[PDB]
């Protein structure tokens, strides 16, 4: 549907030219080609969902891409040459093979003698697997989280890379690997939004909340206000070039024991789409000469709550990096191989 | 269809070579100066020319530019006959190099796409490793299974190629021929490593590198560790590599002259230097100031010296001291931020080849930045290896490793910004810096201003600091801003930078009685007074005056006083 999309879009296209009084325009568009890249499809889980049946079909993927392979570039086409009396022959891909032509055949090489193949001079297509750490909206009991294969091609290549809550879409083939027709950089009923509207008029709403967050435990006013508004977040505002600020705060809990404590400490780890039980680290991967990141606890979640128990008890080692993400949100590495500050 | 072009096109070069020779006496008007390289090169024949892309883009209005620019590849070797032509009709063992060089747009690493491929690029990023300088076979003397005779063969910097005919019809075989390289040129291939620069890195992503190849003379001239902007072609690899020919160590005039002629330029300039942070003139004042240096040059024997200005702050918690740290890096190009707690690498650790099995030298934190600040967030939280290789990257300029056997030493330029905090976070007044700080007095040394900030509560700035705070939480305020953007401020450092001014005798004499007045109120020895005669030249460059008269050092005493 795709390949018969791209002749229905021109034709449609040529449709619209034809009707109104133009200048050249179709001197280029004669030749060109146009593609559709569908996303606006419902949610599946994962790559647990994904069976033998649904081989060849759409697919999407919610989470975070962790490492980039350096762009590969494929040869959609290849110049040959005889060497002895250069006349050039431009051959193109099918189904992925190239016909490597034997003997020349024009009229002033008419000899029978070994062609040789140019690169230098031919087009290629750029190819370029990511790896993505897959988090869905809803995970099974003992499924741990999954990293897939995905593979970008041309026109989409430096377009997707480690350190952003990435959706994707494209198609699942087959080891399984999902091939992408379109990313997404950027991210109720109307009586449902009536019963809002109703519901928030009210004066008790403030308590109300705060009594329908956990109903099985105790009152906690101002902790269950606190973590009410914290997951309420704020609000998010940043410059043009060089300033950032977001509706954040970081909470802490001390005092007496055996109370309801780990009870929220789970709770919110069932409320929120990402988090961790408990920050990463960027790792020069030599198989494809680059810098790729490998985490999970606070890097995973660059959205949403992340909640740490005993914290007493934790190293001081490992403050210094809490250390920046209290009011920071940021990463700075310096070790053997890198040297990167980065978003968390 | 470029047999016919690539003659044609030869013919447009020659021509762009043949029809321009030198007038330029009484700088009248303007031919370039070509013939006169090649008759300089003549005695020398190395044959490593440059040609402006500039100066070439002026012919066919453009049009002779824009074709050879995306045909590179294609049109490459019809240049270098034609260039070959011209030295062989004007002048009487032959290799040669066509460098281009100085190209309009700067392109960046994450902007390479496949369409560009063959073409021509001008690659500008920070040089992470480099590999020793290795012959290229370029062209070999094969010799026949019978003839025994000699074939020159043109390799395609792709893989070991092989004939397919013999040339004399005494055979007509396939089987090997046999490799020779006395009548074969080579050519020094090098492999180094190039990555994206700091200051253009997006939010989140990785800062990725990839692999460019040299050869030529273009070679051992790119210094480890240094800004490095490349200009070449684009070569597949069997991955997408680069070749370059051109090196070059990188990193208005009515708005500049009319800033230097006012006098006011420096009070705007210590409350321009930070516009987001509210009071602190004397952590404004030493951040401007370390910026740019002097003075250093060469000492009456022989040895460098430290020209260099270090800054260091230490307070109370939850101040506005990083928010310094945390504009330096998003203003300044040579500035490399690091966490300091999470830290060989600040001292540029080392990393082995499985070639040679051979190691090569990483910049990290320490190296990275040349002729700038590097800023070090928590620096009492790092270790002790750390911190001594800070102390012997510090004694003298320049940073030693000593890894499998070998040994070297090289010049790194840096200005550490060094942010701290005590023992027990708040800050007593009860005893000195020594005992709060909590570091050895080598390391404690070598640091020509420390900035103490101490709070508590006054009401009268602390509520126009709140109502700033408060002010600044909006969408792109107009408090914050400046008397003057940064856009003269990044061209008027790089003039200040390159001035090199000089004291006197009055200073000198102002000067010894400075440094009994400090040495007065006792550590206090000879690396403060270095301190403060190199901060003496970056206050005579802010405000642009050459012989500097002692009125402008008895700032610098006053800032030296108030610390």
């Amino acid at each position: 549907v795709i390949s018969i999309m791209d002749q229905t879009i021109k034709d449609c296209m040529v449709s619209l030219i034809v009707d109104n009084n133009l200048d050249y325009d179709l001197d280029e568009i004669e030749t060109k080609f146009y593609k559709v890249r569908p996303y606006n499809v419902g949610s599946c889980k994962g790559m647990r969902e994904l069976n033998p049946n649904d081989i060849d079909k759409l697919i999407n993927l919610k989470g975070l891409v962790l490492r980039s392979t350096p762009v590969i570039p494929d040869m959609k086409v290849a110049f040959f040459k005889c060497n002895v009396c250069d006349h050039t022959m431009a051959v193109e891909i099918d189904r992925g093979v190239i016909q490597e032509p034997a003997r020349c055949e024009r009229i002033d090489c008419n000899e029978p003698n070994s062609m040789s193949l140019i690169h230098n001079r031919c087009s290629f297509a750029d190819k370029q697997v990511i790896k993505l750490q897959e988090t869905p909206d809803f995970v099974p009991d003992g499924q741990t989280p999954h990293s897939i294969s995905l593979c970008v091609y041309d026109e989409l290549v430096d377009s997707c890379r480690a350190g952003d809550r990435i959706e994707v879409t494209g198609t699942f083939r087959s080891k399984t690997y999902v091939d992408v027709v379109h990313v997404k950089k950027v991210s109720i009923t109307d009586q449902d939004l009536a019963k809002i509207r109703e519901v928030a008029a009210r004066e008790d709403l403030y308590s109300l909340l705060a009594r329908s967050i956990a109903p099985s435990i105790y009152e906690l006013e101002d902790v269950k206000k606190g973590i009410l508004l914290q997951l309420f977040g704020g609000t998010n505002k940043t410059f043009t070039k060089g300033g950032r600020y977001r509706g954040d705060i970081n909470i802490l809990l001390c005092g007496d024991p055996s109370t309801s404590k780990s009870q929220i400490l789970q709770y919110v780890h069932k409320i929120t789409p990402r988090g961790v039980y408990t920050t990463a680290y960027i790792t020069r991967d030599v198989d494809t000469k680059q810098l790729v990141l490998e985490s999970g606890a606070l890097v995973l979640s660059d959205g949403g709550v992340c909640c740490i128990d005993e914290f007493d008890k934790m190293s001081d080692s490992t403050r210094s990096v809490l250390h920046e993400v209290m009011e920071q949100q940021t990463i700075s590495i310096a070790k053997a191989g890198i040297i990167t500050t980065l978003n968390a | 269809v470029d047999d016919v072009t690539g003659e044609k096109v030869r013919e447009a070069f020659e021509q762009f070579l043949e029809d321009f020779s030198v007038q330029s006496t009484d700088t009248g008007e303007v031919e370039k100066v070509y013939r006169a390289q090649i008759e300089f090169m003549k005695i020398y024949d190395l044959n490593t020319i440059y040609i402006d892309y500039q100066h070439l883009s002026m012919r066919e209005n453009g049009a002779l530019a824009m074709a050879i620019s995306e045909q590179y590849y294609r049109f490459l070797p019809f240049l270098q006959k034609g260039l070959r032509r011209v030295v062989r009709k004007y002048a009487p063992e032959r290799v040669f190099q066509i460098s281009f060089f100085n190209l309009p747009t700067v392109h960046r690493i994450r902007d390479i796409r496949s369409e560009k491929i063959g073409s021509l690029l001008s690659i500008s990023g920070t040089v992470t490793r480099t590999s020793e300088v290795r012959p290229e076979l370029y062209k070999a003397s094969f010799t026949c299974d019978m003839c025994r005779a000699i074939v020159d063969n043109v390799e395609q910097s792709f893989k070991y190629t092989e004939p397919t005919f013999c040339p004399n019809p005494s055979c007509e075989n396939r089987a090997f021929w046999t490799l020779n390289v006395t009548r074969s040129r080579f050519l020094d291939w090098q492999k180094v490593r190039i990555q994206e620069n700091a200051n253009e890195i997006p939010t989140g992503s990785m800062p990725r590198t990839l692999d460019v190849i040299l050869r030529g003379d273009s070679v051992e001239r790119a210094k480890p560790g240094d800004r490095c902007k490349f200009t070449g072609v684009e070569i597949v690899v069997p991955k997408i590599s680069f070749l370059a020919c051109h090196v070059i160590s990188i990193g208005e005039i009515n708005e500049l002259k009319e800033m230097v002629k006012d006098e006011h330029i420096y009070d705007k300039l210590v409350r321009s230097i930070a516009p987001a942070v509210f009071g602190h003139e004397a952590v404004k004042k030493g951040i401007l100031l370390q910026m740019l240096g002097g003075v250093h040059k060469s000492t009456v024997e022989g040895i460098k010296l430290r020209g260099d200005i270090n800054i260091c702050v230490v307070g109370d918690p939850s101040t506005s001291k990083s928010q310094f740290l945390k504009y330096v890096v998003g203003f300044a190009p040579r500035s490399v931020y690091t966490s300091g707690k999470a830290s060989a690498g600040l001292t540029a650790a080392v990393v082995r080849d499985e070639e040679g099995g051979d190691y090569t030298i990483e910049a990290g934190a320490l190296m990275l930045a040349d002729n700038g600040i590097c800023c070090i967030d928590e620096f009492d939280k790092m270790d002790i290896s750390d911190q001594v290789a800070i102390h012997e990257a510090m004694e003298q300029q320049t940073i030693s490793i000593a890894k499998a056997g070998i040994h070297a030493t090289l010049n790194a330029r840096t200005s550490i910004l060094a942010a701290a905090n005590p023992v027990g976070g708040r800050y007593n007044r009860k005893l000195s810096l020594r005992g709060n700080l909590n570091m050895t007095a080598p390391i404690m040394s070598r640091f020509d201003l420390f900035f103490v900030i101490l709070d508590d509560c006054n009401e009268k700035i602390d509520t126009e600091l709140a109502s700033h705070i408060v002010d600044l939480h909006m969408k792109r305020d107009e408090a914050i801003e400046p008397p003057f953007s940064a856009e003269q401020l990044r061209r008027y450092i790089k003039y200040a930078r390159t001035f090199k001014p000089i004291l006197t005798k009055e200073a000198r004499s102002y000067l010894v009685e400075k440094y009994k007045e400090l040495r007065k109120d006792d550590r206090i020895t000879v690396r403060q007074l270095e301190s403060m005669i190199r901060l003496s030249e970056a206050i005579a460059r802010a405000n642009c005056v050459d012989e500097i008269t002692p009125s402008f050092i008895a700032e610098a005493y006053d800032l030296l006083r108030q610390s």
